[PDB]
């Protein structure tokens, strides 16, 4: 109906071409809110999933605490991480910002 | 090589859940993998420590190995199955002290009774 | 049809058929190539979520550059967008070990 | 959408552990194709008989 | 929609059946790909 | 065809299956392997009307 | 094969013994595995059966 009451948006409009040419674009398997739900639940699982042995238990720990274990695990000592917690958070924030 | 000839630590590579063992048989145009995984159930919530320190001797601290320190005073449980057992030198490692470690002053486990 | 009689009309319609059959075969061949590629890619996405996002990776270059610390995932128009946060060293010095 | 078990974070020096009390084993079955049927064609015969 | 064309199209065999089946399979492939991918992103346990 | 243009060597491509192989690769030297070649045709022994 | 360091030696050990090392390696303690060996074998058997 949009392609009849408004018509094509521009030259070579491939969406309105569907009803003319004989082809159809099909909808995806999941709607947007469901896909968002999957990645949102994934976000909330990060700190407590990559923490210890096995995939069966969940440690509901702060994100920040997770980061410090992750940094310690790559060779930054705890004395360093303890002295620099605000510096580390700021650098992380700059990287994402 | 990853599944059958080895236990995998890669989530989702082999089967779902925690991989234990896989088997292989032939199939009409390939291989049929039979991945046996460990599937947890009936999860409960308990309160855990990041580590424990001797309150009198604050530089002497432990962290659990492949498990957790849980309240019940403190005991150890393996990470995949709740089953409290005493904290011993076989389920702990000595660590540098941290602000998140608990200061314990009474029923100190044997690795801290120094 | 309006201009030609059957013995010639046939030849002209047939040219259009051959061209359109060719077009559809080409289209289908590409949808099969593109869907095969997307499926392989989807398995790569699967591995990255499990290796990158749900775990800290120790595989150089699998996730992002530098030493992997944490990854995040959001949806993208035709897939997933990975956000890999790595540790990047600088100002190296030489010491004797 | 099948929601995951929600585990709350604590405002403390402690954390919540969601830990199994039970378990089962299960089998994920997977098929990997390694071959396709090999076919040759006598093209000259196919086309011209 | 032209009948003369359709009459000639028939002499090319079940052309359109092949087009439809090939695309149907190709389209199922994404629904299966998506279902499998999300089944794996899905968390068991998660914090709010 | 030699440099001087004369034909010094040839393959009758219908003589046998080995000859068919050489002709399909347009060469007197082909690599070792197992190759499919044109089938051995059944021929009519008569007719029915 | 999936028992220790290197790919060069073979430990001819019982399957069951291998399973218990595999379970211990994912976080189930030895006290648990020892108390439940028959329970574990039964669950495994149910999964395959
Ligand atoms: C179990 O006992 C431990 C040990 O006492 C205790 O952790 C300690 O807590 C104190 C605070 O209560 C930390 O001391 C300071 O905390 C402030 C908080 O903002 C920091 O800013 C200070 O850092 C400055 O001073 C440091 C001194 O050397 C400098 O190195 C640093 O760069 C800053 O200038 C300082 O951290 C103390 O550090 C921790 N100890 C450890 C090992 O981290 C612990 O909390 C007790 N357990 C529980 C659950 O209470
Ligand atoms: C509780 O959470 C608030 C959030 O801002 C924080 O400021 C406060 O310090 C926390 N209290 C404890 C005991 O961590
Ligand atoms: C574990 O789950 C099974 C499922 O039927 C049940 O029979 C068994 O009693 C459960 N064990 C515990 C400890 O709840």
């Amino acid at each position: 109906d949009d392609c009849m009451q408004q018509g094509p948006a521009s030259a070579r409009d491939l969406i309105c071409a569907q009803y003319v040419a004989g082809y159809k674009v099909l909808p995806p398997l999941m709607d947007v809110n469901m896909e968002a739900a999957y990645t949102s639940s994934l976000l909330g699982s990060i700190a407590g999933v990559g923490w210890t042995a096995g995939l069966s238990s969940f440690a509901a720990i702060p994100f920040a605490q997770s980061i410090f274990y992750r940094l310690n695990g790559v060779g930054i000592t705890q004395q360093v991480l303890s002295e620099n917690q605000k510096l580390i958070a700021n650098k992380f924030n700059q990287a994402l910002g | 090589n990853e599944c059958v000839k080895a236990q995998s630590k890669r989530s989702g590579f082999c089967g779902q859940g925690t991989h234990i063992v896989s088997f292989v048989v032939n199939a009409p145009n390939g291989l049929y993998f039979m991945h046996v995984g460990y599937y947890p159930s009936n999860h409960i919530e308990v309160v855990s420590a990041y580590g424990l320190c001797d309150a009198a001797n604050p530089t002497n601290c432990i962290a659990p190995v492949n498990g957790y320190f849980i309240k019940t005073e403190w005991s150890y449980t393996g990470s995949s199955f709740y089953a409290p057992e005493p904290i011993t030198s076989l389920n702990t490692k000595y660590v540098a002290p941290q602000v998140t470690y608990q200061n314990i002053s009474t029923n100190l486990p044997p690795p801290l009774l120094g | 049809i309006q201009r030609l009689d059957p013995p010639e009309q046939d030849a002209q319609i047939d040219r259009l058929i051959n061209g359109r059959l060719t077009t559809l075969n080409a289209f289908v061949a590409q949808q099969l190539v593109r869907s095969e590629s997307a499926a392989l890619s989807a398995q790569l996405a699967k591995d990255k979520v499990n290796e990158c996002v749900k775990a800290q990776s120790k595989r150089s270059g699998f996730c992002g550059q530098g030493t992997h610390i944490v990854s995040f995932v959001v949806n993208a128009p035709n897939g997933l967008y990975f956000m890999h946060v790595g540790y990047y060293p600088s100002n190296h010095i030489e010491v004797v070990s | 959408f099948n929601h995951p078990i929600q585990v709350d974070q604590l405002n403390s020096s402690y954390f919540k552990l969601s830990i199994p009390t039970n378990f089962s084993f299960g089998v994920t079955q997977e098929y990997i194709q390694t071959t396709i049927q090999k076919v040759t064609v006598d093209c000259k015969q196919y086309v011209c008989n | 929609g032209f009948q003369k064309c359709e009459q000639l199209l028939r002499e090319y065999g079940q052309f359109c059946s092949k087009i439809n089946q090939a695309l149907h399979g190709a389209n199922l492939r994404q629904d299966d790909s998506v279902r499998n991918l999300f089944a794996s992103v899905k968390s068991s346990q998660s914090s709010p | 065809f030699s440099v001087d243009g004369y034909i010094r060597r040839a393959i009758d491509c219908g003589f046998n299956d080995l000859s068919q192989l050489h002709c399909s690769y347009e060469s007197f030297d082909v690599e070792s392997g197992v190759y499919s070649v044109s089938s051995f045709e059944a021929k009519p022994s008569g007719s029915v009307v």
